[PDB]
């Protein structure tokens, strides 16, 4: 998107699947591309960001408002909350390492939670603001 | 660039963060003592510079959360003092000057949080840790 | 959603199904996941919150605007009002106990009321603001 | 953090809440008496601190609901008094100072509620119950 | 919705079907639940409110923006105007009696008027603001 | 709570409502005569209270509708008078004080109504009917 | 809608079909209810108002933003302009007589013009503001 | 109620409307000469009323359309005069006072109309035709 | 729409099909009503205005925000740009002659450009502000 | 009515338009010297009219585009002059007065244009070409 | 659209397919019109601008907010980021040469990134602000 | 027209850009010394022009990014100096005047960047490189 | 309360008030003939009272409007007389005294009025009509 | 009402007004020859009237614009004369008196005008042209 | 009009102006030798004119900038002399008079300048270069 967005999704994927919680609560089912197979059904997904172009005369940066959705096949979605709670416990104030530039603050934004389809699957989006500096 | 969370104003009790600090702002000032004379190359305004006094002011707002140091800001205002305050720029470093507690105000609504502004101003000589 | 959201829906479910009114007006039909069977038809539902991220330098919190819908198969929906009135009598100024952090105020927000489908079923949403502190 | 509903301003008749208080705000003040001298380490502004006077002001607004204590605020303004008022911070505790009734104003529209602001200011020495 | 909403729809239904005009202009066809039969076709309907939560520290109230629609099978909808005019003549500044609390002002708001379906039926919504005090 | 329609300001001709009153607002005031002395328990501001003068002001706006009493407000302003005015709080009751007609202003646009503000202020001793 | 709306549509229908222009440009095809037959195809239609409730303590009024659409089967819609021009020449600053109350100003508002369906028929709405006094 | 189009301000050349008048506003004023004395029944503010001077001011804005009378407003301002002006309330009637042309301003943008405000104030004794 | 709209579309159609550029770039394919035949496929279309009612006490005018779309069957739509560039070169600051009143300024507004259908045809709208004086 | 593009302010070098003029505004002023006397028919404010001084001020803003005449506005400000300026009303005609260059300001952002306001005021006697 | 839009899309197409990165990351698959064949599947597309008419008394210009989308058939869309990163590295502060007028600043705006269809293809729009001067 | 990115304000250490400059604005001023006399052709305001003093002021804001020259702006304010500053118009060229550092202010929120305004004013004679 | 418009100074020619009478002030005096004998019950100063001479002085301000009564005062000054002058007090009544025309002065500015002060002093025995 | 621009002081060389004439003020005087005999009907002060000497003083302010009439006043001061001076009153007429040039002063600031006061006093018998 | 920057006082050492010359004011005087004989055509005061002594006084304000001409004035004060001083009037010319150095004073504050007033008075016969 902006130049940092190649490295940002890579590093927030690496801070995920390293937290001990959400590894005993989701498992290995944290991905962007879905591994085809049986579709385990309590995964998360980390793809849709958008940029709010916060830049400079000398240099330029980006505000990545990336969405991490939590999808859950369970009957209620109290299961999907603690998995999303372990997302938000892992990412606000992250201070991680990027491959192009660095980020300065990984804050938290709106996080809606609803039934996507036939009321069988439950989507909890979690928008995180990622002010990165190129 | 720096994180907004890293720059923090703090009271003494040894310095701790005041609990709710959603928005904070150190602000420096000078009054620009004018020294204009008849003979000027283009008639441009002439200023002495260094002689004029200089200021600092802190305005930190956010949610009223009771802490041991939030009660300290009550104690500084009622018993009138000029204690040491410290706003740390994320890269620059701390400031460590004596400020006072010029105006504080607690506010709450029928559906919102209990919130406060905490406005401060310099009361003595400042510093810079680099 | 935020870390408190695992415990918030659990505690507002426990303050429900303990009020004496709405127990003689709905019954045991207060749930998130629907118990399959005959679908009694005068239930409520407590799932869709969203967060408005009210946080701090030192600590962080959340504004959960959770929706409690009231669904009713009766011909008119004066039956659905008093069940929703017993929702709102049970929750504004609740001062309940959470498992992660605590809430500081459970206020009231917009509460629309309409016919969802074929004008046979009537949905009364009730948005409650839950400023929790992690 | 604290509930917005818990911090409440209240009149005497023994203190009761004024009926409609959608928004309320205690606000403290000081005027920062400046004591600047020739010799200053960096030229930083020098302030005495404690000698300067100090203030408190209350601004509570909301819906005009008639109560026995809302009629009291009419009585305090017409017959000019300085009675005791009390704003309680949710954790901090009550204030219990003599304030006055500096400006009140009732307002209503063709479709809205009858509403009022009630603006107060300190008239004597305050307190703090802790 | 809020606690007064059980009694509010009951009392505005009772001030309707007691006005002499709209009794000679609609008849007995004022309802929420439709009486099944032949569907007379010049009815009104009083169900969809929503609340705007105007409350207090000490006590709480509600702003019910309830919608009273006027439906008419006539070819033009000048017939539907005077029936809606007799609605608005009956309700603005009502000062009626409630069973839970009381209302303080029953004002008037937006009132759109359009063709719902196939341009055969004409819906005149009438939004009335009901500031009630619990 | 009270209806917004019930609180009404009114002119004499025997008092009648001025025709268009979309928004109205009685507003009371005091200037808080300060009596601060050297010896104060906490240095808190000291106010005498009752001695200071006190005010009332009425601001009623809305659509310009010609009535017999709307023409009266023209008559009060051109021939300078201080007649009796009366703003009735819905529960409290009427006020019945002599006010004046300090500023009125008629306004109209190319597509809107003819509208007016009518701003008043106290000119004598007030009352309260309870 | 409001009480004047029974008489307002009646009087703006009577000022129409009395203008000499639009009688030689539309004909007798000015109506709300369509006369069934062959559908002449260059008609206008005067039904959908909505109210913006401008009222008083003493008395009440209404802001009727009524829509008069112009429909035309001609290939271009320069024919539909002059018929709509003869609408607007007939109604802005009308100063007509009502049966319930009176109006004080019949101004002009937005007037969009587009193809409704299959690009065969052309709809020119004309919103007129009617501040009436009950 | 009255039409917004009916109330119109107008210049002399015999009076004609100034071409573009999207928004206009007659505004009357008084300064409320205060006559407060020691002995007052409740301490209520005492005002003499009639003795204080009184004003009128006209502010008419809209699109700059050149007419014979729009050029007159240029002529009144450059050659300083106090001619007769006339704002007619729709029911009340005309005013017919000598005003002056205190501030006018023509404004235009890269995509908008040429527009103007025309601000006036009373320069002599007014009237009312009833 | 307003009274000038009968003459405005007529005069902006006459300034089109008289520019030398867009006559060698479109041809005779500038119209409102489509001439039926083979559908040449690089036409423009000038019909949908809307009015923003800028008027007076003494007199009245209109703000016609008319849309001139450019449709092009070519594979890319660099062909459609220069045809739309020749539209905008022909109309901003036009100072043309009307039959009812006159216009005072024919400015330029938003001009979006997209694929309408199946990504085979490309529509470039061009909104022009036409402040006319009746 | 007139085009917004036709009314243009212009500098000397022979007058040319300053390149970017998105928004411009000539504004005339007078201070209304008050001549109130004891004897007045209704007590209406009395104004002499013509004796009071009168003003003109030009405020033209838009995109900074470098032209030969935009560099002239730099030259007028640094070397303090009062040259001739000319704002032409579309129907009225040109003005042709000596103005000065009281305040100019160039502004630019990280994503916007380079823009400027150019504020002027009258420095001598004006004209009107009719 | 505006007169410069014929030359703007031509020049931003020429600065693309000349960058060394995105030539080893996309290839020759940068186009507006799609070359028919096998549809390689990791292309970009540069067509939909819109204008925000920033003009003058003397002269006129345009704000072209053109969209360059990145489409990618890969399973994840980390591949589509670096191709979009090489777009944004090629265009912000471009200072290129136009055929009609010139541009003064080619800034950066919002850049959303989502799954278009069946979640098989991923679209990363990149809105760039192009303030051109005619 | 010119790029917004090209016009840049810069400090000395040899001049470098201050790191974050989202919005910047050079602003020139004059006070218009009035020389009005009895005899005037139309009574138009008379101004001397050149004799009056003249000013420049710089206001550059944006994200707080630590650089070697951002720390310089800390050094200029605490140790009171009037060093050389330089704002370059994209076509016009550089300015190169001695300014001072009248008010700076660092601000940060709980979710935003660390940001600052940097407000400057002229302290000596300016220049223009053309 | 009494209107300041009511108290009027007036010349003879039969009595008429002068034109510009913006501010007027009759001022009486007595020189307080001190009779302080050595004996006095607390060492207090004793005074005689009726032995003191008593005076009156009138200071009238106003704007120069030409009237015959205004020309009369010039004729009273050049042909130096001490004619009868008369000053109403609103509800007391007139004074009707012989005064002289001690010092008058006409003033005018480049923008304001032709204004004048008119200072008078007592010349004989005064009166009071009640 | 009379314009302050009308009253003009003027020198001889044939009479012409001076250039900078910002504020001028003729001021007459009489020393009030007190004739207080022991008898007086209420102990009132009696005055004689015509025995008093009578004077005139002119104080002219203005901005230094070089004129021959302005050079004349310097020549009148150095070659100390008492020539004829003439001061118009708008609708009264001229005075035409012999005055001297008692004290003049030229002043200038670092930013303002070359300004001057010009103080004159009576030197002979005056006149009045009506 | 004449610039206030043009009129300059200057010392001998060959003539150079002093450094801080913020406000300067030459002021001439004459004591008005009253020759009031008993006869005078209206009892007017008669004056002689040329018999009066005539003087000059210079009051120069400014900010202390060290110059040799500023050191000269200190040397003129301590070694008390009456050397030649020279004051330009813009378009009149110089004065070139012998003055003394009657009273100088240096002043400084905790925040402002080193400022000085310099008061001079005439010591001999003056001149005028035209």
């Amino acid at each position: 998107s902006y130049a940092v967005a190649g490295a940002l999704q890579a590093a927030v994927y690496q801070q995920l699947r390293a937290d001990a919680v959400l590894a005993a609560l989701v498992g290995t089912a944290v991905y962007d591309a879905v591994p085809p197979g049986p579709l385990a059904g309590t995964y998360v997904s980390l793809g849709p960001e958008d940029v709010a172009d916060a830049s400079d005369k000398t240099g330029a940066g980006a505000v990545h408002d990336f969405v991490i959705s939590v999808i859950t096949d369970a009957a209620g979605f109290a299961t999907a909350k603690a998995a999303a709670a372990a997302v938000s416990d892992a990412l606000v104030g992250a201070d991680l390492v990027l491959s192009r530039g660095r980020l300065v603050g990984l804050w938290f934004l709106r996080a809606k939670a609803r039934r996507v389809e036939k009321a069988d699957m439950r989507r909890i989006d979690l928008v995180f603001r990622a002010r990165v500096e190129g | 660039a720096q994180n907004g969370k890293d720059l923090l104003i703090k009271l003494d009790l040894q310095f701790e963060t005041i609990a709710g600090l959603r928005a904070t702002r150190i602000s420096f000032n000078a009054e620009t003592v004018d020294v204009t004379s008849l003979e000027s190359q283009g008639g441009w305004r002439e200023l002495l510079g260094g002689a004029g006094v200089r200021s600092a002011s802190i305005s930190g707002a956010g949610v009223f959360k009771d802490a041991d140091t939030d009660e300290r800001a009550r104690q500084i205002f009622f018993d009138g003092e000029v204690p040491e305050f410290q706003v740390i720029i994320p890269d620059f470093g701390i400031v460590q000057g004596p400020f006072m507690i010029t105006s504080i105000d607690y506010a709450g609504s029928h559906n919102g949080e209990a919130s406060y502004e905490l406005a401060m101003a310099s009361a003595g000589a400042l510093s810079f840790t680099a």
